[PDB]
């Protein structure tokens, strides 16, 4: 049902957390993308995305989207953030075959 | 401001790594991540402790009870169950349900090899789940009586007059009704004494506590001037003075109140409002002492962690906590030879009968 | 007349004071820990039920008046 | 292949900075994570326990050689201290201590919420000391019992001859040199009974 946490993924999640509410939020979001990239895993992943959107942050976003779309390509969220976020970078291939996939499901 | 300190994340993490392989059994991560939630909170006070999805809500049944029942106190001494008395205000008693029945089966389980614990499981539940109970009265002919859990009220507080003029109270566990229920204690006590009643004595022995709102408004409902009580914490939102309004229903009648050791947070609570104000007069033994207000924070999941928010001042400014308010009469309980039962209620009916006859008289 | 036997308790309930890392009190004072409890030499009035109630008539009195 | 509980993670950081935040004295997030770790191995192992760097160090060696022992053995149940075992010809022993006695106080001290090993630290004191502790049987109504430190002699095996081929031989304890005194007390009694026992 749930996975494992690695002992260098727990330690680097605790900080980050610790980090986000003390306000530090720089420290948290790159040790959120740095492990959601080491982790390959949705939630991990997902809560990365959303505090780089809260940050602001584009790159990074874009990573996050990327990495979240491409672990749960099930979700039709990730796939319309994938599709919103690449379509700002400029590509639309994989954007195309995101609103393909939203249209599979009851989506715009 | 100051980084976080890596060190102790970094020990933890190790510690968890360590413990989640080391140990004997397949441990899930959440099972550690909560049992170190339970950690951090239990040992830091040993009042403050963390509440699980199920002790939550025994901990607002404790508050106020308004929970499903049949209104039937089961009591097991000796080994064998028995009722003290049905619950007033409740189906149970409506039916006919006398104390001293003995039921034989519970939903076709014999009492026997039944716990008092298990035997009061299987009577509570959700309100309105039919429960059927084989009972033999007197060894006659056993008989099946039908009942529909309903949401009771449990009482909290409870009077008997042991003599014209003199009055007694006692007071179990503050809830959040425990006000009202006074102030209505205090007015049927009026309308059946005429209006005019000698003397008032407190029962709060054995009293654990509860709800700080109902004690403050208890203090209020026997005095009439002044601050009652005030607590000092932290943060500044936990920080309160409440003080008695000049609305007062016992007419400055004499009192006395009984502080036993069981009485430890509520119960001390109005015992230091009533004796810093040189309202009443406190005798028994010296009280547990302890000083907390705590707040059931809300939490996700309905596990609400329980903090000591906050320590509170009687109104002279002493600390209860650690000390205890030494009651001024000193009497402890003792058997006395040549009610009249109990000792200390019988000095505390004495002592006032004295005081009113001294003077105002 | 009568005589007042004083009883003992051989379990007592612990005080706050009692429990492992209990809080300092705000005012600062010293702690009162569950010490045992022995007189050397009974009070008189522990031992007739007259000087007793006169006693705790007294101190009722003095407190309630509020001097 | 599987999510990480993530969600668990973030609880765990907002209890704490919810706690450091309402508590009422300034609490550095170290004591947190100590108490952390410590509850959780309590809660998960009865037995198990966090030694401190210099609690380990006191755990190497013991403070005192002469250093006298009650002699009670327990191990918590259900929370709450149970005393498994009074080692015979011990002080605790001669007094009415015997299995499934459940400790309650100690020293005039509850030991309800505290860890096992730090009650058995608590236990110990010096040789020749009183010491008070507080006994519940069976739910029986908890009474006081006074004992007085002493060092523990285990006196390894005990054996003696009960019938002509009939021996009795009884082990209060094992401690090191056990494993070969029962040999050299078990020749003894096949040299007391002709070389067979019955």
């Amino acid at each position: 049902k749930y996975g494992s946490f690695s002992e260098d993924s727990l330690y680097s999640l605790l900080v980050a957390e610790l980090a986000g509410q003390r306000n530090r939020f720089d420290i948290a979001l790159s040790n959120y993308v740095v492990q959601a990239q080491k982790t390959r895993d949705p939630g991990v992943s997902e809560r990365a995305f959303r505090i780089a959107e809260y940050l602001g942050a584009d790159q990074e976003a874009l990573d996050t989207s990327l990495l979240w779309a491409r672990s749960a390509p099930d979700n039709l969220d990730a796939q319309r953030a994938a599709a919103i976020q690449l379509a700002r970078a400029g590509r639309y291939e994989e954007s195309m075959v995101y609103m393909e996939k939203v249209l599979n499901g009851q989506g715009d | 401001s100051a980084p976080l300190p890596l060190d102790e994340l970094r020990t933890f993490a190790e510690v968890l790594d360590r413990v989640k392989a080391a140990y004997v059994e397949p441990v899930d991560d959440k099972t550690l991540l909560e049992n170190a939630i339970k950690g951090m909170l239990s040992n830091l006070d040993p009042h403050s402790a963390y509440l699980g999805p199920e002790d939550f809500a025994e901990l607002q049944e404790s508050t106020s009870g308004e929970f499903g029942g049949l209104g039937i106190e089961v009591g097991s001494e000796d080994g064998f169950i028995k009722v003290v008395s049905p619950i007033d205000d409740t189906p149970a008693a409506r039916a006919g349900i006398q104390p001293g029945d003995l039921i034989v089966q519970i939903d076709g389980k014999p009492t026997k090899g039944q716990s008092m614990t298990e035997a009061v499981d299987s009577m509570r539940g959700k309100a309105g789940s039919p429960i059927t109970l084989t009972i033999v009265r007197d060894g006659g002919r056993p008989f099946d009586v039908e009942l529909k859990r309903a949401i009771i009220k449990v009482k909290s507080v409870k009077s008997q007059v042991l003599e014209p003029g003199y009055a007694y109270l006692r007071i179990t566990q503050f809830q959040v009704n425990t006000g009202e229920e006074v102030v209505k204690a205090l007015n049927q006590l009026r309308k059946d004494n005429k209006g005019r009643l000698k003397g008032l004595v407190l029962d709060l022995r054995n009293n654990p506590g509860g709800v700080l709102q109902s004690a403050v408004e208890v203090a209020d409902a026997f005095l009439t001037k002044g601050l009652i009580v005030y607590t000092k914490g932290r943060i500044a939102n936990s920080e309160l003075r409440f003080s008695a309004d000049p609305a007062d229903p016992s007419d400055k009648v004499p009192l006395v109140v009984l502080i036993n050791g069981g009485s430890a947070a509520a119960a001390e609570i109005v015992a230091g409002a009533l004796q810093d104000q040189k309202r009443a007069i406190l005798m028994g033994t010296d009280s547990f002492g302890k000083g907390s207000v705590q707040t059931v924070l809300p939490l996700n999941n309905d596990r609400a962690l329980k903090l000591t928010t906050a320590l509170y001042y009687t109104p002279n400014g002493r600390s209860i906590q650690a000390q205890g308010i030494v009651p001024d009469i000193e009497v402890g309980r003792a058997k006395v030879t040549q009610q009249d039962s109990d000792y200390q209620l019988s000095q505390a009916l004495s002592l006032l009968k004295g005081l009113s006859v001294t003077r105002g008289n | 007349r009568a005589k007042v036997t004083q009883e003992r308790s051989s379990f007592e309930g612990f005080k706050e004071a009692d429990l492992q890392g209990h809080l300092a009190n705000g005012n600062g004072g010293a702690d009162r820990p569950t010490g045992k409890r022995a007189a050397p030499s009974e009070r008189p009035q522990d031992s007739d039920y007259q000087l007793s109630q006169a006693l705790s008539l007294l101190k009722g009195l003095s407190v309630t008046r509020g001097n």
